[PDB]
Parts: C-alpha cells; structure tokens; sequence
C-alpha cells in the first residue's frame, strides 16, 4: 500500500524555505481575459499571469505519474492564470488550490458564489 | 528606424537577387541584449514574434490543422516555444512536437529521440524547426552547408508537407543548409526573418509560405545563404522588444482553408494559383499517426 505523496514533498519543501520549481513558463497576453482558472487560451486579468499548464504541474514537471486513476492531467495542454501575487511559484498555486465547479475562477482569487 | 515596432525584419527582396561570396558574419550589435519583459523567457518573446510575423503572411489555416514542431526541448526541460505555439494556433489545432531530449510540453503529442527517427502518416500544415547543434558556432572551421537534421527536414518537407502548406527553420550563420534554401523555391513566396529581440544574433528563421511540390524559381543554396549573411553584415538590426506589448491581434484566424485530395495529375494552373494565394491545402483529411523509431541494444556481457 504504498505510493510517493509528492504533494506533500512540495509542501513541506517549501514551508521548511525551499526555493520554489522555476521555468514555469509565463505567456504574452493582453491581460484583458475572463480571468478563469485554467483556460483552452491564456486568459489573464489585470491581477494575474497566465502560464503553459504542462510547466506549472507538479507531476509534468517532476516526472511522476499523475494521481488522476486514468494519468489524465488537469494542466498540460492549456493555460494556467496565477495571481501576481502568487506568481513566483505557480506550481505550489495550483496544487494548493482549487477551481470552482461552477464559475472556473479560483476559490479564494476571483470565485464569488458565495455572495 | 520604424523597424524597431515591428516583430522583426524580413530579408529584402533586394538582397536575395545578389550573387556573394560566403564571408564571415560580424553583427554590430553583437552581445547586445534586448530588454525583455518582466519575467518572460527569450525562447517566449522568440516565438511571439515569429509567430506574429507569420500573420503577416497567407497561410493556410484548415479546419483540424496539424502543425508539427522540431526541437522543442530547451535545457530548463520544458518547451516555450510548443506554449506560444498553441496560444497562437486555433484551439483544436492538431500540435505535435518533438525534441533529442525529454522535457515536459502542452503539445497533444511529443516524441523523444533524434529527428531522423521521427515518421508521421499524415502529412502536416506547418513545419517549425528551432532544431540546433551549439557546436556549429566554430569561428576557427570552414562555414560549409551542414547536413544532419538539415538533410532530415528537406524530405520531410517533401514527403509529408502538404500543398499550400508552409514552414519556419531555425538557421544560423553555421546553422545552414544548401537544399534547404533551395527548396524555398518550391513555395510561392519564402524569406528569412529575423526576431527584433534576438537582432544581435545570426540566428534567421527560413520561412517557406504555401508549397508547391515543384520547383517556381531555382536557387541557389550556397549563393543565398552568402545573400543572407551580407544582409546581416551590412543592416544593424536594432534590438527590441516592442511589439511583445501589443498582442491584442495575436492569435492565428481560423480561415477554415479548404482541404482537398487530389492526385498528380490532376493539380492544373487555377490550383496552383489557390495553393499560392494560401486558399487551398492538398492532403488526406486522415488521422494523425506518428511514431519515433527505437534502436534496441542488449549491453548484457
Ligand atoms: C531550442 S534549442 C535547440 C534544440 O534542438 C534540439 N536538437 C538539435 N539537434 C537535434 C536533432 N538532430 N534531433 C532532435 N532535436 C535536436 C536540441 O536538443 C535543443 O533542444
Ligand atoms: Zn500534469
Ligand atoms: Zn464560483
């Protein structure tokens, strides 16, 4: 009953002060975008960047199999939006977030079905 | 001069018609760096510009496009260009890329491996090659037309670029290849572009637009790529990075290009005239199908 948890590898590497994953690969774009999640084309708004999803997944980038049961994989082949804020280490953003179901944006960066 | 605004800049048409003799390229700028935007790779800021120079030109764009892309790879294990490939092409655009060394891609489809050892089924749209061997930049060797992937992407081109279709390689000043540059005269129209932000640099893109399976001018490669080079010796190209802030045009328009079969035979003057316009591609609508081939070795003593 074993398999690697490399999610949490990655968490506690960074909490403990590890340098974020880096060549996350940022796009051009106009900055003018819906502002969802993860997008068939980069979508960024004013506060955010869009990046290659492949380069910003922890399993792509590391090489490891996806837990997805059938390997698919949520990011490669579209385009990631990251808070600026959050931009120095978007594959630590998508692991520890989530997409809202219902709207596409961010739970926390731009989701408000809570209202 | 208004150059400075524009992605690139096209080899005159001025140049191509001179007959010079190879000499060494000396860039002026040389060493110069364009100032990139805050956070963007080159191999980013490279492609947009190359890709916003092709919309420039007419392509074909089909309906289940299929756009195959050589050297994707880069030392960071990831593929840039592959990322600014599919932001440009139509969503749905078939996209298969392909590099000597692993890396991680949003490419529908990547294969590992020497490029020699790639085969495809179907034919392809667009070619784009960034393909390079660092170890051509020899100042202290003869400057001679190589062959390696050079050789291998001539029939490609050939065997399974479709008509109408068009292409981008990556050369360098040594970076180069004679047939190459010949078959640039089997399209309707070719030039090499070089990147405003990667001015400083002999690297060009060969680019070749809609082909026509045959010869329209004949070329000499050896000649041109000397045309080429005292271009680049004798026109400053001013670094920049302009153009990067403005994308608002730039996605590719899907102009759903018609795609027909059609054999030998029947290929007439008025398709030829379509195939140059950039209105009609000429291959099987089949699926795509491709695979690398495997050299199997049992180190066992
Ligand atoms: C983007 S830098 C140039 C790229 O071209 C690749 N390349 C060079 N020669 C070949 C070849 N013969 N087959 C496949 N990829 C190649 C290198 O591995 C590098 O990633
Ligand atoms: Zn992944
Ligand atoms: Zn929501």
């Amino acid at each position: 009953a074993f398999a690697v948890d490399a999610a949490k590898a990655y968490k506690d590497y960074l909490a403990s002060g590890g340098q974020p994953i880096t060549n996350c690969v940022k796009m051009l774009c106009t900055h003018t975008g819906t502002g969802q999640a993860i997008t068939v084309t980069p979508e960024a708004n004013m506060d955010q960047e869009s990046f290659g999803g492949a380069s910003c997944c922890l399993y792509c980038r590391c090489h490891i199999d996806h837990p997805n049961p059938k390997g698919f994989c949520d990011l490669k082949g579209k385009y990631v939006q990251i808070p600026t804020t959050c931009a120095n280490d978007p594959v630590g953003f998508t692991l520890k977030n989530t997409v809202c179901t219902v709207c596409g944006m961010w739970k926390g960066y731009g989701c408000s079905c809570d209202q | 001069s208004s150059q400075a605004w524009q992605p690139g800049v096209a080899m005159p048409n001025l140049y191509k018609m001179q007959r010079m003799l190879l000499e060494k390229c000396d860039l002026q700028n040389y060493g110069d760096s364009a100032t990139l935007p805050k956070g963007i790779m080159m191999n980013v800021a490279k492609y947009t510009q190359l890709c916003q120079y092709l919309n420039t030109l007419t392509l074909a764009v089909p309906y289940n496009m299929r756009v195959i892309h050589f050297g994707a790879g880069s030392d960071k294990g990831v593929a840039p260009g592959t990322a600014v490939l599919r932001q440009w092409l139509p969503t749905g655009t078939l996209l298969v890329d392909s590099d000597l060394n692993d890396f991680v891609s949003d490419a529908d489809s990547t294969l590992i491996g020497d490029c020699a050892t790639v085969h495809t089924a179907n034919k392809w749209d667009l070619i784009i090659s960034d393909m390079y061997d660092p170890k051509t930049k020899n100042v202290t060797k003869e400057n001679d037309s190589k062959e390696g992937f050079f050789t291998y992407i001539c029939g490609f081109i050939q065997q399974k670029l479709a008509l109408g279709g068009s292409v981008a390689i990556k050369i360098t000043e040594h970076s180069w290849n004679a047939d190459l540059y010949k078959l640039m005269g089997h399209f309707a129209w070719w030039t090499a572009f070089v990147t405003n932000v990667n001015a400083s640099s002999s690297e060009a893109f060969l680019i070749g637009c809609n082909y026509l399976g045959k010869p329209r001018e004949q070329i000499d490669g050896y000649v041109m790529h000397a045309n080429y080079i005292f271009w680049r010796n004798t026109n400053p190209i001013q670094l920049s990075s302009y153009s990067l802030f403005d994308m608002s045009k730039f996605p590719l328009k899907l102009r759903g290009t018609a795609v027909m079969s059609l054999k030998e035979g029947q290929i007439n003057d008025m398709i030829l005239s379509l195939l140059s316009k950039g209105r009609l591609i000429i291959r099987e609508n089949n699926r795509v199908v491709i695979s690398s081939d495997v050299l199997v070795n049992n180190e066992n003593c």
